[PDB]
């Protein structure tokens, strides 16, 4: 199984503004873990054709747990918002220690009334947990030396599969390496500004939104690589996992296995999208700042 | 190095029960399966479960499904196989193994071995060798070489150590392995062959010793 | 309830020989398949895992091969050293089943007939009531033999049990006792005490017997 434990609550969290005034955060380990017990209970469903009905009631339960678990990030809105509108300040000064300071408050105040509903986040999570961990202790089989793994096909066809070529499709290290260029271009036109040059001013700022991009990059750094190894992993482990009967315990084990798997994989995909989408939201307001090729 | 310890021999009795253990040195104890394959005497090997050191869980054959059970300590890093309701056939060598190799993701080889440990089944008590004479008989049409020998019946526990002429005959000394029988007392034969001229001359005498009884009978053989 | 299945159980090869062990899965397995040396008296030792990957440290004409059902262990050139028993191990479904019985290593070049020497059962183990009548197939070759007991023109089965020695190093050839234990009361019922033997070196059936006349 996978439970949660203590971790340092601050970085296991992003904040990320897909477009201008559409901030939110994350929760790694809360979102790999509602996910892990996701794949598990549509797992635990699909191993019979008894029992594929009860996809209804699981999209059902699992609306409602993300429905539910919205809702308390909720109460984090009016501090959210609070932030937001000092990034505004940040990505449209058109003072400077001041307005970083009030960005690392609003941040700060953000993360705190995070932590704050540590425990009301593992109530939705336990239930999560609950739910799929009680499905799974019902996955029977027809024999236990014998049991069927169209279960856990089904499951990697329509859930998987589809993210899986999405990624193949999609070349990341492309992303990546047009990012690292688009920073060569920041930096590059940063060294300019710089020098004796007088002193125009905002520089601070544009610092400020390159700084961030940077931290950008090297997270989409991150979950790109961990995105490349777990495609190539979960495409061989599915190979080995279906077309072939097992075990009870072993099947058990396959399926959590996958169950991680998969999380991990999606978590980062996820993460990577956003914050993607979070790199070149400042490219347009660090674009924007410099007003035309060169001022 | 990578080491993998074991207990000594036991030896039970029908309907006893028996724990052998495995102490691991070298590497991480948690890291890889620990598992037990047992082996009859001269008979191949046999899976009978495995431990993940970790976990505690266990996976057994379904042969010894109910009469294994499988754990381990973690403060000293040893893993055990306990054996109930034993039985003649029981009798074997408990071997221990490691599954460190993973080849391909779930797919696992037994890397490291510990040299494994006997364990008797018997209810016998020890018992001392009844050593009888095997009367010379000679060869294939009376050809030239006879064979004659001594027969260490009804003992326990093993071994047994023949020899001939006080250790000065050694060539055509067969003293063959030892069954266990359904008595749960071993037997083996010693025979030797030689020249039907000596016969008159040579004064054929077996030297059995079985330490464990403290027995170490001798017996003449001459032929009637 | 993968059932692997070694063809030859038992064979004969002289140094510098190919050697070649098959083993057949049950099922397909893949290439899930590992390959053990073990020598007389000794832990298995791991040779090839994974159908044909060669575990560190061991020596390379061991090479493992075949995929599905079929697998191969080949030896290039066989060696003094490696004259055990081997074992493959399916490791595709996880009760790991049973190694298949193993293979037989043995020399060759022999074809040795067994010298056959039937005993009677001693003077004083019958007055203590029992009677092993006991028969030895000395120095023979190949292993492969069978031996059957008959008093009186009756097969018997059962009550009895056979021992064999190793490979002797030098010479090659392995001995064979038979014992037939019995009750006094069944010794002292029956007169044609008979050790009748097969092997691939007798050219008809072998049989040395005595009347319970002795004499």
């Amino acid at each position: 199984f996978k439970e949660l434990s203590n971790y340092n609550i601050a970085n296991s969290i992003d904040i990320l503004q897909e477009k201008e005034g559409h901030l939110d955060f994350v929760i790694i380990p809360h979102y790999t873990f509602l996910d892990y017990y996701k794949h598990l209970s549509y797992n635990s469903i699909y191993h019979k054709s008894s029992t594929y009905g009860k996809c209804i009631a699981v999209d059902a339960f699992i609306k409602k747990i993300n429905e539910a678990y919205d809702k308390v990030k909720s109460k984090c809105n009016d501090i959210k918002n609070d932030l937001i509108a000092t990034i505004k300040k940040l990505e449209h000064p058109y003072a400077f220690k001041k307005m970083m300071d009030e960005y690392n408050t609003k941040k700060k105040k953000l993360i705190k009334c995070i932590k704050n509903h540590e425990n009301d986040f593992n109530k939705i999570c336990m239930d999560m947990k609950n739910y799929g961990t009680n499905l799974f202790e019902q996955l029977s089989c027809y024999n236990n030396n014998f049991c069927n793994t169209n279960g856990i096909r089904y499951h990697y066809d329509e859930y998987i599969h589809k993210l899986i070529l999405s990624v193949k499709s999609k070349n990341l290290n492309k992303d990546l390496s047009d990012m690292t260029n688009i920073l060569q271009q920041s930096e590059l036109l940063l060294t300019n500004l710089n020098k004796k040059m007088g002193s125009y001013i905002y520089i601070d700022t544009i610092k400020f939104i390159h700084k961030e991009m940077k931290h950008i990059f090297n997270r989409i750094e991150y979950h790109t690589k961990i995105i490349n190894d777990k495609t190539k992993i979960i495409q061989d482990k599915i190979k080995l996992n279906i077309w072939r009967t097992f075990q009870k315990d072993e099947l058990l084990k396959r399926i959590l296995d996958m169950s991680n798997e998969y999380s991990l994989f999606i978590t980062s995909d996820h993460l990577r999208q956003m914050l993607y989408n979070t790199f070149y939201s400042k490219e347009k307001h660090l674009n924007n700042i410099f007003h035309h090729l060169i001022y | 190095e990578v080491q993998l310890v074991q207990s000594g021999a036991e030896v039970k009795k029908p309907g006893a029960s028996v724990k052998v253990s495995c102490k691991a040195s070298g590497y991480t104890f948690t890291d890889y399966y620990i598992h037990w394959v047992r082996q009859a005497p001269g008979q191949g090997l046999e899976w009978m479960g495995r431990i993940n050191p970790n976990s505690g869980g266990t996976n057994y054959a379904q042969e010894f499904q109910g009469r294994v059970t499988m754990t381990r300590d973690t403060s000293i890093n040893t893993a055990y196989m306990q054996l109930t309701r034993l039985r003649s056939d029981d009798t074997a060598v408990y071997y221990c193994a490691r599954d460190g190799i993973e080849y391909s993701y779930y797919y696992y080889a037994m890397d490291v071995w510990g040299k494994g440990t006997t364990v008797t089944v018997s209810s016998a008590s020890t018992k001392g060798p009844s050593v009888f004479p095997l009367a010379p008989s000679s060869k294939s049409t009376s050809g030239g070489t006879a064979a004659l020998g001594c027969l260490v019946k009804d003992y326990f526990p093993e071994p047994v150590t023949v020899s001939w002429n006080s250790g000065a005959l050694t060539s055509g000394v067969h003293t063959f392995p030892a069954v266990l029988q359904s008595s749960g007392l071993y037997s083996l034969s010693s025979v030797v062959t030689v020249p039907s001229s000596s016969l008159g001359t040579q004064t054929y005498i077996c030297n059995v010793n079985h330490k464990p009884s403290n027995t170490k009978v001798d017996k003449k053989v001459e032929p009637k | 309830d993968i059932q692997m299945t070694q063809s030859p159980s038992s064979l004969s090869a002289s140094v510098g020989d190919r050697v070649t062990i098959t083993c057949r899965a049950s099922q397909s397995i893949s290439t899930f398949l590992n390959w053990y040396q073990q020598k007389p008296g000794r832990a298995p030792r791991l040779l090839i895992y994974d159908a044909s990957t060669l575990q560190s440290g061991v020596p390379s004409r061991f090479s493992g091969s075949g995929s599905g059902t079929d697998f191969t262990l080949t030896v290039s050139s066989l060696q003094p050293e490696d004259f055990a028993t081997y074992y493959c191990q399916q490791t595709y479904n996880i009760p790991l089943y049973t190694f298949g019985q193993g293979t037989k290593v043995d020399i060759r070049r022999t074809v040795a007939a067994p010298s056959v020497f039937i005993f009677p059962p001693s003077d004083e183990q019958l007055k203590s009531g029992t009677a092993s009548v006991v028969c030895l197939l000395n120095n023979f070759y190949p292993r492969e033999a069978k031996v059957q007991w008959k008093v009186d023109n009756a097969l018997q089965s059962g009550n009895s049990q056979e021992s064999v020695t190793e490979q002797d190093s030098k010479d090659s050839t392995y001995s064979l006792s038979s014992t037939l234990t019995l009750s006094k009361a069944d010794y002292e019922k029956h007169k044609v005490y008979a050790c009748e033997v097969t092997h691939q070196g007798l050219s008809s059936p072998v049989t040395k017997s005595f009347n319970r006349g002795e004499c």
